[PDB]
């Protein structure tokens, strides 16, 4: 995930499967705030 | 001449981290100095109460006290 | 100066407000034995010793870094107590190879 | 914290966000009673409120070189502190919801402006470094809303319709 | 246990107080500052008034600048760490330019005057137009739940107050 | 798969995502008759020749039958945009 | 006070590279303790000598 | 068991010669010294230390001694149940003599 | 007891559970508090990890020689897994409703499962060197499933059930 991220910079095929990658992280990020309220 | 700066310059490199490590010893040294000097007024101070009076003597000249000026304050 | 020593003795246990007490008394012994330096003040001589000292750990990177970071001390304000505050950095300047041995299971000695 | 941090998020100087010109704004190192590990993370949620007051300083400048199409330059890309600003509101009910909220849901709105952001300053960096003004910023602008990214191409042109608009008033009258 | 971040508010207040204290030692003045009470519903409703351009318990008009003025210390500034310290100030700002407005438009009425321009006092009977609006949007800032929901209301009316105020200051006057 | 249609829509994803600036120069070089990619990297190695006595050389490798149909499509619609047009 | 804070940031910087081990609380007291005048050499004695004594207090 | 206190008695004990409580008095002496502030001169290089030995085979002309250690050295290292090698190392550098 | 030796069944190692991977298993109890009689049934439960991180190492491997029904037959047997698992939880949370509880739980629950572990675990491995591949690994599945014991007929058809419905693809879009 660490390495995932390291790809994630600030042609546009090569930046759009980098924002596949992004896009996907939003629904794990969305996970991590499900699994913040069960051990807050 | 161009040697003797050579040799020069590297043995007093060699020489400032051997000037601090002296520095630093004679800092540690002190601390030990004093340490060991805080013990023992530590032991003494206790010492000197113990044995140079009877703690058990003075709480019971308190004692004496305490009982007879409560008789007398109902006299 | 007693309520800043003070406040020193609390901070570095961690804990205790008067039980820090023996730390304090001691620190003020210390204070009250005079010490004489090797070297009192001159900004270049102080700034050098950390120079070396950060060749000789093998931190160079951070030794061309703290350079930058030196003349920018001096920009956000002038110090004219520098010399004191630079040395107490070099005194507890470590390298980052090796432990000190245990000094958690030297408490049971 | 919950306040707090959309106050240090509008870019202005707290006291726990200490800034410094040579960074921006950027929380202080190593606080304690606060593990560390929550700082780094945090260090860049300040770089999303550090570049835009470098943002709004490419407005106030030229509103309140010299160009009419600098000052419409500044009403194309105020549109996208639009959003901005509204996710900034969609935090505050959030909080009344419930005042016990933690920073990873904050983490996890502001993901999206993250490659929003710099990406404008990038734009506006090569605009004042070779010192444009008029209709060459037009052509400028479009081989950057030729880019990638599909918000930041949106972005880019919304930056894109308010100044061809000045070009409009010209081609108007003139024609 | 919580962090600091779950924690509320005030667990990051006894942080700030702690932290500002930390800085307070080598600053020496009379008295140190601190905290005078206001609560977050209090402030909001001393902000509402320095739109149209009154003093509060937090603002010191000054004759001097025009201008008023708010509390340098470390006085209450909401729950944030002395940012409303600053943040109010450009909304105090704000409404100072109202406060011009308005001083330059009982001063350019011609029942003072008859030797200035007619044209003069026709600037004003549509620029009393502006000052009402502004009246009845000051009484639209109620829900205030942060200082963010009315300074972004106010964001599209401060670029144009701006040139609309300082376009008086030079001074034209008449035909001119 | 057939156990879960979730990783067949990870794949998905990032296929759908990756294929679209890809799809749409492609798009762009029928319905305008030209392309956007540079003169130092050329990325699907459709390119439009300079010379007006020729039409588009296709580059070599330094489904395949439907990419034909881009070659001889784009060699009509370059044309098309050449000529006036009735 | 002002001027107390930016002193402070680039501070922090050379203390953690250089290895010190001292929180933003206690870097203050220090600031303090030189400007209203010490020794260097019982500064560094102290500090050394109460971080021995702590650690082995808590273990 | 092996706490530091109860492996210092078991050093004294043996080596006077007598019991326990006979050498009571150089076990206080021993605990003193121990607890005494010591700042540590290794914190680099297992590598430095056998080189110092080595040069105290050289020293005494016992280079047949050496030739032998170094090869015990890497044994040493290898089997590597000690963690604090070096420390070890310093130990018998001190306790070096002909 | 309890907690080490739980995760040790999920197949994570203990020092007081060595494991030297595919080679071996050595069930390393010298225990001083844990009674030779308690620790001797222990190893008994232990055979049973061994066989379970045998069986995980070839569901790793080939979803990730060649063929679709090795990886298709690797989403069957996860699945017979799940009330494994499910059960590996359910006994997190009996041993904090009473604290009154020992390893007799732990030899209680884990005989329904014994009936399953060897016995799936010698097919795979039955399969694994001869080296079959294909459609006939289902075929060998099957004349495992022709097989007997009660609980391990009835899930042999259902890990041949999934790879089937692979099987029945092929054959769907071919026609």
């Amino acid at each position: 995930v660490f390495r995932l991220q390291k790809f994630i910079d600030e042609f546009r095929t090569y930046q759009a499967f980098m924002w596949a990658l992004y896009k996907y992280f939003i629904s794990f990020k969305e996970e991590l705030t499900e699994i913040e309220k069960c051990i807050i | 001449a161009i040697q003797i700066n050579f040799i020069k310059n590297m043995i007093e490199e060699t020489l400032d981290d051997f000037r601090e490590a002296c520095h630093r010893d004679i800092v540690n040294l002190q601390v030990e100095m004093i340490k060991q000097f805080h013990i023992q007024s530590s032991e003494i101070q206790m010492l000197l109460e113990r044995y140079s009076l009877n703690e058990s003597l003075v709480s019971e000249i308190e004692k004496l006290r305490e009982e007879n000026k409560r008789l007398r304050a109902n006299f | 100066p007693n309520v800043l020593l003070q406040n020193l003795c609390c901070r570095i246990l961690g804990k205790g407000e008067a039980d820090v007490a023996q730390q304090f008394q001691y620190a003020v012994r210390v204070i009250g034995s005079n010490f004489a330096p090797t070297v009192e003040r001159d900004e270049f001589l102080v700034t050098e010793k950390i120079k070396k000292e950060f060749v000789r750990q093998r931190r160079e990177a951070d030794g061309a870094l703290f350079s930058e970071l030196h003349r920018k001390l001096q920009s956000q304000g002038v110090l004219k107590n520098r010399w004191s505050i630079l040395y107490l950095l070099l005194s507890l300047s470590e390298d980052p190879r090796k432990q000190p041995n245990k000094t958690s299971s030297f408490a049971a000695l | 914290m919950i306040h707090e941090l959309l106050l240090a998020l509008s870019g202005y100087p707290g006291s726990i966000f200490t800034w410094n010109k040579r960074t921006g704004l950027q929380v202080s190192q190593d606080i304690p009673f606060l593990h560390p590990g929550e700082t780094s993370v945090l260090n860049r949620l300040c770089k999303l409120g550090t570049d835009y007051i470098r943002f709004t300083e490419f407005i106030e400048q030229y509103t309140g070189l010299h160009g009419i199409y600098l000052r419409a330059f500044c009403r194309g890309l105020d549109s996208i502190l639009q959003p901005y600003r509204q996710a900034l509101l969609d935090l505050e009910q959030e909080f009344l919801a419930d005042p016990h909220l933690s920073i990873s849901h904050i983490n996890y709105s502001l993901d999206q402006f993250h490659l929003l952001f710099p990406s404008i300053m990038v734009v506006v960096e090569q605009i004042k470094s070779q010192k444009i003004h008029g209709c060459q910023i037009l052509e400028t602008v479009y081989k950057h809303s030729c880019g990638g990214l599909p918000p930041v191409r949106s972005a880019l042109e919304k930056t894109l319709a308010v100044c061809h608009g000045v070009m409009y008033k010209q081609l108007s009258a003139w024609m | 246990e919580p962090y600091v971040t779950e924690a509320g508010r005030e667990a990051f207040d006894k942080l700030y107080k702690l932290h500002e204290g930390g800085l307070q030692i080598l600053s020496a003045t009379t008295l140190q500052p601190q905290l005078v009470l206001l609560e977050e519903t209090d402030l909001v409703k001393a902000v509402l008034n320095v739109l149209i351009g009154v003093v509060s318990s937090t603002f010191s008009y000054n004759q001097a600048l025009q201008s008023f003025a708010v509390k340098q210390g470390v006085y209450i500034s909401g729950t944030s760490p002395d940012n409303v310290s600053s943040l109010l100030t450009q909304v105090a700002e704000y409404g100072t330019y109202y406060t011009r407005l308005s001083h330059f438009s009982l001063l350019t009425v011609l029942d003072s005057s008859h030797s200035n321009g007619l044209v003069f006092q026709a600037f004003t009977s549509g620029l009393r137009k502006y000052l009402q609006y502004y009246r009845a949007c000051v009484l639209s800032t109620p829900a205030s739940l942060t200082l963010l929901t009315i300074s972004f209301l106010f964001r599209k009316l401060g670029r144009q107050l701006r040139y609309l105020a300082e376009l008086c200051c030079a001074f034209p006057t008449g035909v001119k | 798969g057939e156990a879960s249609e979730q990783t067949v829509s990870l794949l998905f994803c990032l296929w759908v995502e990756t294929v679209r600036p890809y799809l749409e120069i492609v798009d762009e070089w029928i319905v305008h008759g030209n392309l956007f990619d540079p003169a130092k990297e050329f990325i699907i190695q459709r390119n439009k020749d300079v010379p007006f006595n020729h039409r588009d050389f296709w580059y070599a490798t330094y489904l395949k039958p439907v990419l034909k149909q881009i070659i001889m499509a784009g060699k009509s619609m370059q044309l098309l945009k050449n000529l006036k047009c009735r | 006070m002002s001027a107390v804070r930016e002193t402070m940031d680039v501070l922090l910087e050379i203390s953690r590279l250089l290895n010190t081990g001292l929180d933003m609380e206690t870097l203050s007291i220090c600031v303090r303790l030189c400007e209203q005048g010490i020794n260097p050499e019982a500064l560094s004695s102290v500090i050394k000598e109460l971080r021995r004594a702590s650690d082995t207090l808590k273990a």
